[PDB]
C-alpha cells in the first residue's frame, strides 16, 4: 500500500526530530563551538611565543591534534543532525505542480541553506566545486593538518634541509591550522544560528506546505 | 505555454484555459441522473461537513420549473449564477410561447452563454457542470453541459469527482425502463461503487417526476429505505 | 505561476487571487452569530486602538434594515461600500413587494454582485467576508458570505482572525433553542477561547433580534455584566 | 515568436493563431459530401462513444433549412453557434426576399462572421469547419468554410481527421452525375478508405437532396444497405 | 512580486499598490485636528519655500462650506481634485435635503471614491489623506480619510510626515472638553514635539468652529501669539 | 525587437508588421494588368488544385461594377472581405452621385480603409494587394493597392508571387496603345516569363473593357488560342 | 512495426518493476546501509584508540576493508536499481510538444533526482564535474583507500621515513575512510528517502504524463 | 544545380536508414550488452574470490582484457549507428527561420539526446568538458584498465615494493574495472532504451519538420 | 518555547553589537591598516637597495615576517568582526514570503558584500574560487611567503645553484611580498569604507526589514 509507505516514512522523521535537533543547537552545540574556539585561541597563543628547532620536527603538537579532533567531532555531529532537518522536509516535499508551490519555496529555500552548511560551511565533500571552498578549514582538517606537516618534517629530517625560511614554515603551519580552527568556529557559529532562526521561523510550512481548502467547490 | 489565456489556441488547436476549468467541475461531489420508465431522476451526494450547517440550505438539486431540474457540480458561486439564469431563461420562453416545449432549448440557451464565455478576452469560463432532467413534450430528458458550452443528451450520466466509477458502473448494469423504485436502488449502488474502502455513503438527495406529473423531491426519511 | 489575474484557472482548477482575497478577510478581527430559541445574534470583538479614536464610530455590526443586521472582516473600505450596497438593495425588495420575505434573497443579491468581480478582468474581488443575520417569514436566519460569492446558512458561525478557534469550540458546545442571555454567554466563551495565553478582552459588540420584534443593540454597560 | 496572437503576423506573413484554429478542425471525426446528378449528399462518421448516450442526440448533419444541410467538425460548442447562426442567417435572407436564390451567400455571411474573429484582438478564431450542401436558383451547391473565413465550392470534398485519406480517394475515384444509389456506395468507399487496418465503419449518417425535391434524412436502416 | 497593479491581492492579500499610495502621504507637512468643549480645531504646519511664493496661496485648511473644513497631505494635484469634489458633494446633499445633517456621510461619498479607485484597473489610487472637522446636528466631528478609502472619527488626529510623533504626543497629553485657548496650545506643543533638534516653527495655520458659529481663520498675528 | 505591435516604430521609422503583411501577399498566384488602345485588361494565373474544386468557383478576377474590375493576392478571406467592401463603396458613390466619375477616388475609399487598419492598436492589417482596372470619365484607369493603403497608378502592373519577373518583363517589352490581342500576347508572355524551367502554363482569366463598352470575361476557349 | 516496438519495450519495464525497487529502498536497503553505519563508527572508535607504529604499514586493516567492501556493494544494487527506476519513466517520455507537458515536468523532474543520486551522491562517474563531489565518498571507495594508504606505507618503509607527522596520517586516513562512510550512508538515507517520496506522491503522473479527453470535439 | 545536391544527401540517408538502426538496438544491441554484463559480473565473482600476490602482477588477465575489448566493440558499433541517426536527421533540418520551429525543436531535442548517448554514456571524446565524465567507464576502457594496472604492476615488481595495500589495489583495479562494466552496461541499455523511444515517438516530425499548408492564400 | 529561542538568539547578537563594530572599523582599524601600510612600503625601501648574496638565503628577514604577521593579525580581527554583523543581519532574515521582501533584499544586499570583505577581500578559504583571488595576499599570507622562500632557499643551498637569475628572484619574493601588503592594505581599506556606508545607511532595515502595518483591514 502507497500511502502506507510514506506515512512510516514520515512517522519515522517528525517534526519533533528535527526541532530536537534545533534545540540542541541553541544550547549545547553553539557552546561546544566557542570552547573548541578558545581551546584553538589558546594554542595559538602557545606556538606564537616557541622559537622552533629541529627538536619541533621530531615530535607531533599533542595540544594541536587535541584541538583539531575536537572539532572534526563537533563537525561531525553537526552533519549527522543537519541531515536529520533535511529528511524531516525533503520527505515532506508535496506532489510536483506549476502552481501552490509558496510552501515548497520555504521548503527549497531552506534546504538550500543546510546544503549550505553541511557543503560548503563542514567543508565535507571529497572535492569541492568551482565555488571554491570559501570554511577557513574542513571536516577533515586533522588529515590535511598531519600531511601538510608531514611534508616540511621529512624535509628538515631525511643531512636534513638548511632553509631557515622552511622552519618557521613548520611553525606556521601549526600557527595558521589553530587560527583556521578560530576562523572556522566563528563562521560555523553563523552558520549555525542563521539556520536556527530560519528553522524556527519558517517550520510550520516546512511540515505542510499546502493547505487544502475546499470551500468555493461543491 | 498556450494556457494563459481563453482566447490563444495551442498548436494541436486546445483551449488550455477552457480544459483547466474543467478540472474545476471535478472537485466538486458527484451527482448522477438516470431516465427509467416515463420518467427521469436524479441523485447527488451529500458530503456533510459539520453540525453546524443547516442541511435544507445548500443542497444541490435545484427545481427550474416545475418540471425540470438542475445538479451543479464545481465553483459553487458560478453554480449559484447559472441555476439562476437558467430559471430566468426558463420564463422568458415561457412568457414567449405559453410553454418549454423542448428542454433541449432551454440547455442550449445556458451552454451558449458558458461558451460566449470562452471566446472573448478579459472574461473567464464558468468552472461549472450541470445535468439537466425534466419532463417536456418530447418526453423524458437529460442533459449535461460543461465549462465549454458542449451538450450531449443521456439515458444515464454522472458529473462530479466520482464521475467515472459511476459512468463506468451505469456502462455494466444500466437498464432501460426500469421501475422509479428500482432505478432509484441501482443509481444508489452505483454512486456507492465511487466511494474508496468501506466508507459511509450517507443520505444524498433524490428528485424524480414521471410523465403527465411535477417534480417531486424525496425527503431523507423516504430516501434512508434505499441504503 | 497562474495567479497573477482573476481570470485566469490553475491546472488543477483553481483562482488563486480568489484565494488570496480571502486572505484579506483573515486580518480582520473575530465576530460571530448563532441562532436561539426564537431569535439569532451578532458579536464582534473591538480591539482598541487608541483612547483618540471614538468608540460609537466604526464599529462593525450594522442594521441593514430594521429586522437584519451584518457584521464584516476584512478590507474595511470594501466593507463598507458592500454594506451600503446590501442596504440600498434592501429597500429595492421592499419598494418592489413592500416586503423582505426571505433574507436569503438578499444575501443572495450582495454574493452575486461579489462574484461577478471574480469573473471579469480589470476588476479584482472584494476582500470582505459578511454574516447576515435577521428575522424573515421562514424564521430567524444566519448567513456568511465570502470574497468568490459563496453562501451557506448556519446555525452558528465565526469570521475574522479567530474563526477557527471560534469555529472549534462551538463545534463543541453549540446547543440549538439555548434562551438569549445563554445564548449570549455561550458566544463570549468562544470568543475567549480565542485569544492567546491570559490576554484582556475588552468590551466587545453584541447585537440581537427574537421573532415579532425590532433589532436591539447591546449598550456597553449590558455587555459588562458577561466578561 | 509570433504566434500568441490572432493579430500579429509573423514575418513571413502568417497568422499563427489562425492556423492552430485549423489544428482543432483535424480533431473532429470525417465528414464528406459529394454532388451527383440533380442532387448533392452528405455523409459523415458516428464514433460511437458509449452505449449510454442518445444516438439521435448529436450527431453532426443539421438542416439550416429544408433545402439546405451542413457538416461540422471541430470544436463542438463553435460548430454549434455557427450553425445556428446560419440558421438565422437563412430566415432573414427568406424575410427581405421571400427566397434563398443562392446558398453562396448564406455561406458567404457565415465565413465573414468567422474572419471577423481572425482581424480583432480580444477574441479567438472559430475552431471549426464545415460544409454546406444544398439546392438552390443555380443548381446543387457544395461548399466548404474554415476557421480563417476561406470558401471553396467543391464537386466532393471533405472535413476531420480523415480529410486527406478521402480527398485523395475521391481524387481517383470521384466521377460527374452518379446516380444517387452509386454516389452514396462511392462516399461509403471514400470513408472506410481513412481508417487503419481492418477496422469497423459504424453506421454512419447520410442526408440527400435532389433537384425540386426537399431534403430527406437516411435512417440507419436504410444506411446499413451499404455497408 | 504581486506590486506592480493595483488589482492585484499578494498572497497574504495585500494591495501593495495601496501601501505604497499611503508611503506619498507621509512626505506631506503635519497637520492635526481635535475636539474640544463645543468645537473642533485644525492646525497645519507651514514650511515656507522661499520669499517669492504668495503665503495666503496654496495653505492647506480648506473650507468645504461655512461649517465643515478639511486639511490634506500627499501628492498635491490630487489634494486639489478631492477638496473640489467634496465641496461639490456638500453642495449636492445640500440641494436634495437643505442642510448637511451629518458630515459622516459626506467623508463617505469622498471616501467612497477613494476606494473606487483601488479596485478597476487602468487607475491609480489618489496618494492623499484628508481631515475633515466641522460641526453638523450630531455635534462636533473630527475625521480622517486615506488613499485606501478608511475611515475613522477621531478625538485627536493627525496626517502628513510627523503624524506618529503627534499621535503619539497626544495619546499621552490629550483632554476631552478643553477651552479653545488651551486646545490651541496643546496642538502648538504637539506639533512642536514632532520637529527634530531646536529646529524652528515658523506660523502654523489655525482654523476653529464652535457649536451655533461659522468656522473662523486665525490671521497670522493672532496665531503668533502661541508660538 | 519592434516587430510585435502595428502600432510601434522601428528606431529606423518602420512599420514592420506592416512589411510582413506584405510579405502575405507574395504567396498569391501572379495576377497582371496593362492598359492598351482605349481600354485596360486583367491577367490572372489558375493554379488547378485538384479535379474535385469546381473552377468557375473562385477564380479571382472580380466586377466591382459592370465598368470596373479587380484582382487580388494575398489571405483570401480578406480579399473576399475587401472586394465585397469595394462592391458596397461603388454602390454609395452612384447613390449619392448617379455615377462613378473617377475611380481613382474608390480606390482611395479601399486603400483608406486598409491604412486605417495599420495605424490602431488591437486589429491587424489586411494582408491583400488589389489591383483595380476600368473605364471612368477620365479614361482607362490601372490601379494597385497593398496592405499599408498605399495607391499608385501604372501602364501596367503585377502582384503576387511572380510580381518581379513580370514587372522586369514588362519593363522592357511594354508598348503604349496596343490592339486589344497584341496586349493580351504580350500578357501571356510576361505570365509565361515568371515560371521556372519548361513548366506548364495552364488556362488563365482574362478580362477586358474598352472606351464606351461595359466589361468582358474570357471564357477559356476563347483564352486557349493564346498558349 | 513501430507501435509493437515501444509496446515491447514498456512490457518490460512496467510501473510494478519500479515500484518493487521503492519497496526494496523501504524496507530492506535503508536498513543495510544504517548496518554499515554502525559498522564504520564502530571501526572508527578502535581505530581512534589505537597508538600507531611501523607495524601497522605492514598490514592492511581487515576490519577496514570490510566495512569498505560492503558499502561498495550497497552502492552498487542501488545504482542498478535507480536504473529501473530511470528506466520505467524514460521510455515513457512522450512526443515531444511545446504543450501538455505539465507531466513530462513530473517526469523531468524526478529523473533529475535520480540524477542526482547516482551521479553525485553515489559518486559513480570516472571525472566528476565543476559541480565538485559532494558526497564525502564515491563508490570507488575501495580504491581511493587502497591508493591513498599505499603511498603512506611506501613512505614509511622502502630507510623508512622519520616524520612523526607521516606516521600519526597513516592513522588518519584509516579514521577519516571509517568516518567518511559514516557521513556517506546518513547523506545517502536522506537521499533514498527523498527519492522514496518523490516517487510515491508522483508515480501516476510517471506512467501517464498525458490524458487524451477528446470530448470538446466532434 | 543545388536542389540536386540536397536531394542526394538526403536519398542517400533516408528514414530506413535510420529505423534500421533502431531495430538492431531493440532486438540485437541491447541483448549483446546484456550478455557483456554477465560476463563482467561473473569476472568479478572470480576476483573477489582471490587473493592476490606477486604471482599475479607478472601477468594480465586474458577473462579481464576479453570482457573489456568485448565491451569496447559494442560501444564502437552504437557510436557509429548513433551517427547514422544522427546524419539523417542533421541533413534535414530546415532552412532558418524565427518562426514554423515546431518541429525544428522536437530534431533538436532529439539530436541532443544523440549527443548524450555519444559525447556522455560512450564517453567517446579526448578530453571531457566540465561536465566531467559521469559514465563509470569510457569506450577506451581497455586503455585506462592497462595504463592503472602497468602503474602497480611496475612498483609491485622493478626490490619490489613491500606496501600491502598496493597488493591489494592490483586486485581492486581488476574487481573495480569489471564492476565499472557491469554499471556501464546498465546505464547504456536506459540510454539505448531512451533512444529507441524518442525516435518511434518523433519521427515524423524528424523527417519532415514543417508541413507547406499554402490553403489561406490565392 | 520557540518565540523565547528566537528572542534569546536576538537579544544576544543586537544592533549595538553590530554598530560597535562599526565604530571600530572606523576609528581604530583604518588607522591600523595604514600603519601597516606605510610599514610594509618602508621594508620595501630596504628591499629595492640590497644586493643579495647566498648570504641572504641563510636567514629569514625578520623585518617582513613582522610586517606579514602584523597584517595576518588584522585580517583575524576583521574577520571575526564582520561575522558579528554578518551574524545581527542573518538571524533577523524573516519569515520567507514572495512578498514584502523589500527589506530582506537590502539584508541580502550587504550580506553580500561581508561575503566579499571575508571570502574574497580577506581570502580566507582554503581554495578559492573559479572567481580566482582578486585580493594581491590572503590572510595566510606568512605561510604563502616561508614557503615561496623556501623552496628557493634549498635550490640555492643544498654545491647550490649557480642560476644568477635565481638569486634575484630570492630578492623579488622580498619585494614582493611586501609589495602585496601595500596593495592588499589599500584594497582592504576601500572594502571596509564601503561596508561602513553600506551599514550606516541600511541599518533600520537590517534590523526590522518588515514593519506591520495592519490599519486597512478590520
Amino acid at each position: 500500500k502507497r500511502a502506507a509507505l510514506i506515512q512510516n516514512l514520515r512517522d519515522s522523521y517528525t517534526e519533533t526530530s528535527s526541532f530536537a535537533v534545533i534545540e540542541e543547537w541553541a544550547a549545547g552545540t553553539l557552546q561546544e563551538i566557542e570552547g573548541i574556539a578558545k581551546a584553538a585561541a589558546e594554542a595559538h597563543g602557545v606556538i606564537r611565543n616557541s622559537t622552533y628547532g629541529r627538536a619541533q620536527a621530531e615530535k607531533s603538537p599533542e595540544q594541536l591534534l587535541g584541538v583539531l579532533q575536537r572539532y572534526q567531532d563537533l563537525c561531525h555531529n553537526v552533519y549527522c543532525q543537519a541531515e536529520t532537518i533535511r529528511t524531516v522536509i525533503a520527505i515532506r516535499i508535496p506532489e510536483h505542480k506549476e502552481e501552490d508551490n509558496l510552501g515548497v519555496a520555504v521548503q527549497h529555500a531552506v534546504l538550500k541553506i543546510i546544503d549550505e552548511l553541511e557543503i560548503k560551511t563542514l567543508g565535507s565533500g571529497e572535492k569541492s566545486g568551482s565555488g571554491g571552498a570559501p570554511t577557513p578549514i574542513g571536516m577533515y582538517a586533522l588529515r590535511e593538518y598531519l600531511s601538510a606537516r608531514s611534508t616540511v618534517e621529512d624535509k628538515l629530517l631525511g643531512g636534513g634541509s638548511q632553509s631557515p625560511s622552511l622552519l618557521l614554515e613548520l611553525r606556521q603551519i601549526d600557527a595558521d591550522f589553530m587560527l583556521k580552527v578560530e576562523l572556522a568556529t566563528t563562521h560555523l557559529s553563523t552558520m549555525v544560528r542563521a539556520v536556527i532562526n530560519a528553522y524556527l521561523l519558517n517550520w510550520k510550512k516546512l511540515i505542510q506546505p499546502r493547505t487544502h481548502l475546499d470551500v468555493l467547490y461543491r | 505555454a498556450y494556457d494563459r489565456a481563453i482566447t490563444v489556441f495551442s498548436p494541436d488547436g486546445r483551449l488550455f484555459q477552457v480544459e483547466y476549468a474543467r478540472e474545476a467541475v471535478k472537485k466538486g461531489s458527484t451527482a448522477l441522473g438516470m431516465k427509467f420508465a416515463n420518467g427521469v431522476l436524479l441523485i447527488s451526494d451529500k458530503k456533510v461537513r459539520s453540525r453546524l450547517i443547516e442541511q435544507n440550505s445548500i443542497e444541490k438539486i435545484q427545481l427550474i420549473d416545475d418540471y425540470v431540474a438542475a445538479v451543479t457540480s464545481g465553483l459553487v458561486a458560478d453554480a449559484r449564477v447559472l441555476v439562476d439564469f437558467a430559471r430566468i431563461s426558463a420564463q422568458q420562453e415561457k412568457v414567449t410561447y405559453g410553454s418549454l416545449v423542448n428542454i433541449e432549448n432551454l440547455v442550449k440557451r445556458v451552454a451558449d452563454q458558458m461558451q460566449q464565455y470562452t471566446q472573448y478576452g478579459g472574461v473567464r469560463p464558468y468552472g461549472v457542470s450541470l445535468i439537466f432532467a425534466g419532463i417536456d413534450q418530447i418526453g423524458p430528458r437529460l442533459f449535461d453541459c460543461d465549462p465549454a458550452g458542449t451538450i450531449n443528451e443521456y439515458k444515464a450520466t454522472a458529473i462530479g469527482s466520482g464521475k467515472d466509477a459511476v459512468v463506468s458502473f451505469l456502462e455494466r448494469e444500466y437498464k432501460e425502463n426500469l421501475p422509479e423504485k428500482e432505478a432509484v436502488t441501482l443509481g444508489i449502488k452505483a454512486l456507492k461503487s465511487s466511494l474508496e474502502e468501506g466508507e459511509e455513503l450517507k443520505a444524498p438527495e433524490i428528485a424524480s417526476i414521471t410523465v403527465g406529473n411535477k417534480y417531486r423531491i424525496y425527503d431523507q426519511e423516504e430516501v434512508k429505505k434505499f441504503l
